[PDB]
RNA sequence: GAGAGUUUGAUCCUGGCUCAGGAUGAACGCUAGCGAUAGGCUUAACACAUGCAAGUCGAGGGGCAGCAUAUGGCGACCGGCGCACGGGUGCGUAACGCGUAUGCAACUUGCCUUACAGAGGGGGAUAACCCGCGGACUAAAACCGCAUACACUUGUAUUAUUGCAUGAUAUUACAAGGAAAUAUAGCUGUAAGAUAGGCAUGCGUCCCAUUAGCUUGUUGGUGAGGUAACGGCUCACAAGGCGACGAUGGGUAGGGGAACUGAGAGGUUUAUCCCCCACACUGGUACUGAGACACGGACCAGACUCCUCGGGAGGCAGCAGUGAGGAAUAUUGGUCAAUGGGCGAGAGCCUGAACCAGCCAAGUCGCGUGAAGGAAGACAGUCAAGGAUUGUAAACUUCUUUUAUACGGGAAUAACGGGCGAACGAGUAUUGCAUUGAAUGUACCGUAAGAAACAGCAUCGGCUAACUCUGCCAGCAGCCAUACGGAGGAUGCGAGCGUUAUCCGGAUUUAUUGGGUUUAAAGGGUGCGUAGGUUGUUCGGUAAGUCAGCGGUGAACCUGAGCGCUCAACGUUCAGCCUGCCGUUGAAACUGC
């Protein structure tokens, strides 16, 4: 544009959006599991992923992926939800923090223990 | 705590009495017509206003304003 | 913190016996682990820069945060960045003690400094990272001038040939003349690689 | 009223004071009209830096010093009536010569012998 | 001042996205030794119990319950000063509120300093005490007259000087009017100073035009009243004022310096720190006072809550408990020893300010978890031999740091009481005074003893093979095994290491510096034309833009040099930044007139 055009109007800047908006800028949130179900990945991936419908304290519905081998989650279980989205799964943009509140650590883990909330073996 | 309440109330009554007296005197003087009579009652009212300003019920500038206005009126009858 | 691990592993990994002279470096010139001496896979230029940085760090007993701060100091200072970095590394109190020969190894010098057997300008200084300036006097503490280890280390060190260090055996002390040039410093560290790695 | 006092400005365990001229209602380390010196009580000689002319001017216009500020001013020699003399002139107090009084008191040094003959 | 990947069978572009880097008052998972120095309800101006946070003066007065025979002192009462500060919070507010620069010939200012004058007489109440809620008595530096102030205020006149219009200042007055405190340090009037406020201005100060007209004390005048003060501030002719250079309305927000970030331009936020503003359960009204949004004041009206049948209380945005909410943030701690503050003649009293201690992976810095010798044990992995490995076990020195004992500073300098030059101020010499505190530091016992984990290892990327096998992993290319799980090794880092959240840079992805529009997104269907933007050549003025000189103004943090923390973070001093704003002098090439 011309200098006169920019004087008249100017430039416009647009703020970005959060990748995980249901956290409300909190690093984690507390929630209650509505339904703990199993889902299918996209076309090039075949598995049975474990997902949970979680009602956060700020009255928001989220789909949170439960990581690790096996879980003890059921309905009406208090869990901690953090950010992070799985690629093949569509609409699942949150993770359950293992080893906190109701959800326990992954049993039998020896490597990457801190990512799955597993205590150091004796 | 009641000491402050009592002192404030006593001082409020004390200030109100003298302030009302001065205001009534000013109002009565403002309605006079006889020049000689006005000149005879001007000094006492000036004394009252100046004593009030000294006692700090009113401000010295306020007393000066009132005295100036009343002297101007007494000049113009 | 300190490395306090095995030393022959690092010596064999880097080839050069940076921790002095050892009998293990012969008949074993491979990096540790079961995958050693299996040819030599092509390591990238970044890998070479990283290995040079690690060689300097293991040589002088400096951890990564302190090393980065030393690089920042060299960058702020006036002169060649790499030469200044090597001068700052050699100006540490434990390195100065080791060059004076009071202790056999740099780790021994650090242990003596930490355990307060070294005095700087007549006062006890026990910080191994203390930066020695030219004109200062570093000597054995008077209460520990008859230590068996110190006496053994000084036995046979009658040379004291370092040009930038003046040794006085009568006072059991030494002084630093000036900051030596990088070519005078006897270390095989290529400071240029560390400089580009830390600046890129 | 206007005052001469010290603001604590060092760190924990090491107090350093800034000698300022401030209104009495101001916060201790807050607003100040002017800065006239500094005070380090950690050193045994009790280090003092002061602007003599400005301190004398503030005393003249009537700033009231605190106890320690008054002691500092007396030590520096601001508190004098040499200017108050109405019957004399050029009355050189020369008390700075006696106020020098250099206290070069040191401590003897002793050493422990190392009898490690083994 | 530098990155990488990703659309294709392959290529060059355009374009978004995702990862690398730095930072946090962060949280979470695993793990955890110390010291120093920072920080600690980011969610609601949420709710509760207890305690403290502002008192002091017996050199003001009547007195004397707690002691010596009213005198030590002191409960209560009258009285003086203070509680408007220190401290807390960010609701409201788009405004002369804030920043920057000024003006007041339209202003006020307790305590403090200096100078000039003066402190003469008198009167009446009512607290407490006493007698019953009502009555009686009495004192003051409480309150109020009279006298004197011609330094003050008001009115008039004269003279002189002068400014920026209203005007200002200084001699001359005559006239009227206005004060005081005493006790063992003080009081009153006036002027100047200092300090602190107030008012008014130039410029700058967020989005929405899917907000275009707004305004009737509203714009100006005359007069009056009122105020510390000018003024529609208020009250009794004219029709004006503000508006696309954005009025009005709606939404959102306390504002700066800092801080962070980037080569810079710039961007983000005002957590801790400093300045200004606003507020104190919600509204309204004032009183007292030098000063009031009255933060530990009052009255009224609301709502909420508590304790009691007549009613009475509270406000947690002061400091500590607790509860709730939340991912999440600590002791119902010590001391007034230091600094500051209030009161007091002083000694002194008070101080949840402050200085400290306690708790908290805890932001940053520093240190340790041993040093030098020791051959290829046992057990784990791979293939008889590599590797873990000089690693272990042995033997010899050291004790930073833990443990036990002892010496133990500095932070504290004035005090008060004695003097000495003399007429009050200072100048000297002494006593006592440390929460932290067995904390710094120092020294001796005998001891390797008490002290390492976390994340990677197919490429980008630094690191490898065996055993398992949908379970999974995952930033991308993708992998169901150099990618999943375990084992052995190796690689980063290291008392930390990873994950998530948020912000900035590369990102030129709003491009003034510094992008584009034939076909990638992007020329209005085409003209005329209002506001606006731009303006051939030449001469002469002006000085708005522009250029130059001089002057004023602009804590902490940040940059070279030191100094002190054993080093370092940090603290502190000094040189180098002021590179904005304002005032005043010049220049005339260019733009404007
Ligand atoms: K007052
Ligand atoms: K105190
Ligand atoms: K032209
Ligand atoms: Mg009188
Ligand atoms: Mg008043
Ligand atoms: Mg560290
Ligand atoms: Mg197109
Ligand atoms: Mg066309």
């Amino acid at each position: 544009p011309t200098i006169q055009q920019l004087v008249r109007k100017g430039r416009e800047s647009f703020a970005d959006k959060s990748k995980s908006p249901a956290l409300n800028s909190c690093p984690q949130r507390r929630g209650v599991c509505v339904r703990v179900y199993t889902t299918t990945p996209k076309k090039p991936n075949s598995a049975m992923r474990k997902v949970a419908r979680v009602r956060l304290t700020n009255s928001k519905e989220v789909n949170a992926y439960i990581p690790g081998e096996g879980h003890n989650l059921q309905e009406h279980s208090i869990v901690l939800v953090r950010g992070g989205r799985v690629k093949d799964l569509p609409g699942v943009r949150y993770h359950i923090v293992r080893g906190t509140l109701d959800t326990a650590g992954v049993n039998g883990r020896t490597q990457r223990r801190s990512k799955y909330g597993a205590k150091r073996p004796k | 705590s009641e000491k402050r309440i009592r002192q404030t109330n006593a001082r409020r009554l004390h200030n109100r009495y003298y302030a009302r007296t001065a205001r009534n005197a000013v109002k009565a003087f403002r309605a006079l017509t006889d020049r000689t009579e006005a000149e005879k009652k001007y000094p006492v009212l000036a004394s009252m206003l100046d004593r009030l300003a000294g006692k700090n019920i009113i401000h010295k500038n306020k007393a000066a304003n009132l005295k100036s206005k009343l002297a101007r009126r007494i000049n113009t009858l | 913190a300190r490395y306090t691990g095995p030393k022959s592993k690092i010596a064999r990994k880097f080839g050069d016996p940076i921790f002095g002279a050892d009998k293990v470096l012969s008949k074993k010139n491979y990096p540790p682990g079961q995958h050693g001496n299996n040819r030599r896979r092509k390591t990238s230029e970044y890998g070479l820069q990283l290995r040079e940085k690690q060689k300097a760090k293991y040589t002088y007993g400096v951890l990564e945060k302190q090393f980065r701060h030393l690089f920042h100091r060299a960058q702020r200072a006036k002169g060649v960045t790499g030469e200044l970095l090597i001068q700052f590394l050699e100006a540490r109190l434990d390195n100065v003690v080791f060059r004076l020969g009071i202790a056999p190894t740099r780790s021994a010098a650090r242990q003596l400094v930490s355990h307060r057997h070294i005095t700087v300008d007549g006062s006890v200084v026990n910080i191994p990272s203390y930066s020695v300036k030219p004109g200062q006097v570093i000597g054995v503490r008077e209460r520990s001038k008859s230590l068996e280890v110190i006496a053994d280390a000084l036995t046979g060190f009658n040379h004291s040939k370092y040009p930038w260090m003046e040794w006085d055996q009568s006072s059991l002390s030494g002084k630093l003349l000036h900051m030596p040039d990088r070519t005078d410093i006897p270390e095989n560290i290529k400071e240029q690689l560390i400089v580009e790695l830390y600046s890129k | 009223a206007t005052k001469i006092r010290l603001q604590r400005h060092g760190r924990k365990g090491y107090a350093f004071y800034k000698i300022v001229v401030a209104d009495s209602r101001a916060p201790r380390d807050g607003k100040f009209i002017e800065r006239i010196g500094s005070y380090n009580p950690n050193t045994n000689p009790a280090t003092i830096d002061l602007n003599f002319e400005r301190a004398l001017y503030w005393i003249g216009v009537g700033a009231q010093p605190t106890d320690t500020a008054r002691n500092i001013l007396s030590r520096e020699g601001v508190l004098m009536m040499k200017h108050l003399l109405g019957g004399v002139k050029k009355g050189a107090f020369d008390q700075a010569a006696a106020e020098n009084k250099f206290e070069a008191w040191l401590k003897g040094k002793k050493d422990a012998l190392n009898n490690m003959k083994a």
